[PDB]
């Protein structure tokens, strides 16, 4: 997934483009291995961000996938907020109904 | 140590946030490497620069 | 920094300690860094006194 | 051979049933999560053939094997692993002058203790007292 | 004399060295080139 940032001065600067793994939820694929369960194996072993608290009740339940992809892109989508700032030098504004003291 | 020699600076280096740095001098590196010859047979292979 | 000068606090100090101190002081990049993990006291302490 | 030791996450993961080996209920669980349905005796034969027991258990033993089958790892660090699988009698990973002076004897090239200790302060780095794998393996460079 | 250094063995070693002769590498040959060659560079 990608997305790019805009700048303060009315620019696009940088981009910013973010993975993930879904190598043990997709259609095994393989080129060249011992076994076909080995090579299941070794592409589960890669899938631990996604096995992990992201997917924990996925083995509790059955047919996850349709909340297992949601899931995933929730924390991309959060980016937008990350981009706020726009590559540039944010003043630590004030927030609003409190006056400084000076 | 490999070049020897003094260059100019190609671009500049900007703060972003407080950051710290730990500056070591070149003078007193290359004496320091070359008197610890073992020590820079390996880290001569084990530094790479980032930039 | 206040009225403090960190260079007169460290030359008050002795030499072993002066060194000793220099490596808590830097010791972030040597246990961080791999290029540093291959380092010898002498080396290290050798070091140290210049960052 | 000290690389497979992260296995130990990607094991606890799988084996959801927790009795210490796969049971036939935490494949199923997995496989309807994964969504995927093959035939039953497929995944039969298939747990019958990775486990050495074959009685409906899968060990440890039976995942590493296959993973070490799998690995196909490089002939240079196959070398210097075994290398230092023969020089290390203990088998703790640590090369001391006694070893280094008993695996001399054993392969006949006996040499003098002066000469075993310059080897090993040319090996040594840090001169304390230590032989270490990127030591060697620095030596051997060279 | 700072710059010179004593060899010497340990006690200790050299009775774990005779208690494991007493519970007494011919494949190993490239590391035994390995020390010939060590040898003859240190000779």
């Amino acid at each position: 997934k990608i997305a790019p940032i805009r700048n303060e001065q009315d620019k696009v600067v940088l981009f910013l483009c973010t993975f993930s793994d879904i190598t043990a939820f997709k259609q095994p694929i393989e080129d060249d291995s011992c076994k076909g369960w080995g090579k299941f194996a070794r592409l589960t072993r890669a899938l631990t961000s996604s096995r992990g608290v992201l997917q924990q009740l996925a083995p509790s339940v059955q047919k996850g996938e349709n909340v297992h992809k949601h899931s995933r892109l929730a924390e991309v989508l959060q980016l937008g907020s990350d981009i706020l700032p726009q590559y540039k030098q944010e003043a630590p504004k004030t927030p609003p109904h409190i006056i400084l003291h000076y | 140590w490999k070049e020897a020699t003094l260059a100019q600076s190609c671009a500049n280096v900007r703060a972003l946030t407080y950051c710290d740095l730990h500056v070591i001098k070149r003078d007193a590196l290359q004496k320091v490497l070359e008197f610890y010859t073992a020590f820079s047979h390996s880290f001569s292979r084990n530094l790479i620069l980032t930039y | 920094s206040r009225g403090i000068d960190t260079e007169k606090v460290l030359q008050i100090c002795p030499k072993d300690m002066r060194a000793d101190i220099c490596v808590h002081l830097n010791r972030k990049v040597f246990k961080e860094h791999p290029a540093f993990r291959l380092a010898s006291d002498g080396c290290l302490r050798a070091l140290a006194m210049e960052f | 051979e000290e690389q497979i030791a992260e296995f130990k996450e990607a094991f606890s993961l799988f084996d959801k049933d927790g009795d210490g080996t796969i049971t036939t209920k935490e494949l199923g669980t997995v496989m309807r999560s994964l969504g995927q349905n093959p035939t039953e005796a497929e995944l039969q034969d298939m747990i019958n053939e990775v486990d050495a027991d074959g009685n409906g258990t899968i060990d440890f033993p039976e995942f590493l094997t296959m993973m070490a089958r799998k690995m196909k790892d490089t002939d240079s660090e196959e070398e210097i692993r075994e290398a230092f699988r023969v020089f290390d009698k203990d088998g703790n990973g640590y090369i001391s002058a006694a070893e280094l002076r008993h695996v001399m004897t054993n392969l006949g090239e006996k040499l003098t203790d002066e000469e075993v200790d310059e080897m090993i302060r040319e090996a040594d780095i840090d001169g304390d007292g230590q032989v270490n794998y990127e030591e060697f393996v620095q030596m051997m460079t060279a | 004399n700072l710059r010179k250094r004593i060899v010497f063995r340990k006690i200790s070693d050299v009775k774990r060295e005779e208690e494991e002769r007493m519970k007494r590498l011919p494949p190993d040959h490239p590391v035994r080139r390995l020390f010939q060659r060590f040898r003859q560079q240190k000779e």
